[PDB]
């Protein structure tokens, strides 16, 4: 029970770090794209 | 904390200091209060260790050589039941001293610097203080 | 001037071992603890050795001998416990030695669980007051745990240090400002120096400093306190042949010391002189930098015999004799001259003027280069 609970929690910790990294570096690559376009 | 640091100015003997330490035990969950009392805990551990060693020397003699067997026989206690009684009251005093050291060191006392040896020796002593085998031999 | 004072070496223990940490006791200024790494030539000997030397007596034998199962990477004295030696090892255990015991085996050790350190521990410290103190240790995975000096089974406060996108800072060394328990600084092995705060609403890495191009091998905050506060000052050592001087306000290095033509390992401020620190190198040259004297050459330099790799350097609390280890265990005690150690009454104001001039010339260095 506790092993499954810990494993679910550390899957969640994988699943918002993905989101934060994703939108942060997507915004940075988008600003890089528009600055190289102009 | 200053209301608790007048302990030596109030308690002249370790028994009333034991009592006031037991009464005010729940204030020691705070880490600052736990860190404030350190020079009393070492003396209290040494006193408890002296009592544990004294009870070890009490158990050093056996029940036939003890005066307790004579005093139980003069009070109409059969010797098997007198031995069971004697070992159980020794175990009760051991549990009372374990309660005392749990009170003095607060929670988590079994994992402490001084509480580890105390807990291990209390466990090893309570293993030798059981009364099942003598009861089984009497029943047989 | 730089002159030899004492040589410390033990034949049975400190042969073919590298000094890993050095510290003088706060209560006993004549006692120096010496960590050692594993000797690969002698697999049957203990891996970690923690000898304690005495300065007062004239004997050559170590006063106390302690050893551990694994290799000891960092070992300090306990600040408010006079009988204890706290060490951190290669395996992530925090061993707690004692002198009154009859055994050199440590009397207390942390478990190797996820609730404690698992990666190697390269820094330990005792901070706090007499009535309230804790043991602070940071391993190389960035985990920091707050221990009490008795409860060595599980930490009270544990947190994981991340800076951006939850990446792991690989902490190599840690310094603390004087009189400060909450705020402190760390130095990664990826080249980035960070400051941090222990407890509060914001706990973890606060700011960021880019600076160096190599792993931080040592970092110390300012120690001497006088008329002008300098608690926001620290220096760093790195593998990239530079010592850089910093502050907690500016995000840029205030100065660079490229004068060494080799690697550079430690640096720590003088506890008495407000403008003095000592640094070592890979060729055994020990340098001292007085900023009020000159900001481009070492004020005094000496080299030990045989030229080994000088690993660690530690100042005494009096600020007069300094200690330094090497790759052969040949601990050399160097006593500096009183002309360099003892400061004048206006040395804090002179250092403040020197810092103002350095800030002015550094801020003026780049705008005319850009324009």
């Amino acid at each position: 029970l506790t092993q499954y609970e810990r494993e679910k929690a550390l899957r969640r910790q994988a699943e918002e770090k993905f989101i934060e990294f994703e939108d942060a570096l997507e915004q940075e690559k988008k600003e890089l794209q528009i600055q190289v376009e102009h | 904390t200053a209301r608790l640091r007048d302990q030596l100015g109030t308690a002249k003997n370790a028994n009333e200091m034991f009592r006031i330490f037991s009464r005010f035990n729940a204030l020691f969950v705070r880490p600052h209060i736990r860190g404030a009392i350190r020079e009393y805990q070492t003396q209290l551990i040494q006193r408890v260790k002296d009592d544990i060693e004294s009870l070890h020397d009490k158990f050093k003699v056996q029940y036939p050589q003890s005066q307790a067997c004579k005093m139980s026989h003069v009070r109409d206690l059969p010797p098997v039941s007198g031995s069971i009684i004697w070992a159980k009251q020794i175990d009760r005093q051991l549990t009372a001293y374990m309660k005392r050291v749990e009170d003095v060191l607060g929670k988590g006392w079994e994992n402490h610097v001084e509480g580890q040896k105390l807990k291990q020796d209390g466990d090893s002593f309570r293993m030798k203080l059981n009364t099942q085998e003598i009861f089984d031999d009497w029943a047989r | 001037k730089l002159s030899l004072n004492r040589q410390f070496f033990d034949e049975r223990w400190s042969k073919h071992r590298v000094v890993s940490c050095l510290d003088w006791s706060s209560q006993y200024p004549e006692l120096l603890v010496a960590s050692y790494n594993n000797n690969e030539d002698a697999p049957h000997e203990p891996d970690g050795v923690a000898l304690v030397w005495n300065m007062k007596y004239k004997k050559t034998t170590p006063e106390y001998v302690f050893h551990c199962q694994s290799a000891v990477m960092s070992a300090t004295f306990a600040k408010f416990h006079p009988n204890l030696v706290v060490g951190g090892t290669y395996s992530g255990q925090i061993v707690l030695w004692d002198n009154r015991s009859n055994k050199r085996t440590p009397v207390q050790r942390t478990p190797l669980s996820a609730a404690a350190h698992t990666h190697p521990v390269y820094c330990v410290n005792v901070v706090g007051t007499q009535n309230a103190h804790n043991l602070i240790s940071i391993s190389t995975d960035g985990k920091i745990c707050s221990w009490s000096l008795d409860m060595l089974s599980h930490p009270q406060d544990s947190m994981e240090l991340v800076h951006k996108q939850s990446k792991a800072v690989a902490v190599t060394s840690m310094s603390f400002p004087v009189g400060d328990v909450n705020n402190f600084v760390v130095g990664s092995e990826e080249g980035s120096v960070y400051t941090a705060c222990r407890h509060g609403s914001k706990a973890g890495i606060s700011e960021m400093f880019e600076g160096h191009q190599g792993p931080i091998t040592g970092i110390h905050c300012h120690a001497a306190v006088g008329a002008v506060d300098f608690s926001h000052l620290f220096v760093t050592s790195s593998f990239d042949w530079t010592v850089k001087l910093w502050s907690t306000k500016n995000n840029k290095p205030l100065y660079s010391f490229e004068d060494n033509a080799g690697y550079v390992y430690d640096v720590m401020w003088s506890p008495t002189h407000p403008a003095l620190f000592a640094c070592v190198d890979g060729m055994g040259r020990l340098d001292l930098w007085n900023l009020n004297n000159d900001t481009e050459v070492p004020t005094a330099s000496i080299s030990v015999e045989g030229n080994p790799a000088l690993n660690r350097v530690r100042w005494t609390h009096s600020g007069r004799e300094i200690a330094v280890g090497d790759s052969e265990g040949q601990i050399v005690i160097y006593d500096v001259g009183e002309q360099i150690a003892v400061p004048r009454n206006d040395e804090w104001a002179r250092f403040g003027r020197t810092l103002a001039e350095i800030n002015a010339n550094r801020a003026d260095a780049e705008e005319e280069a850009a324009t």
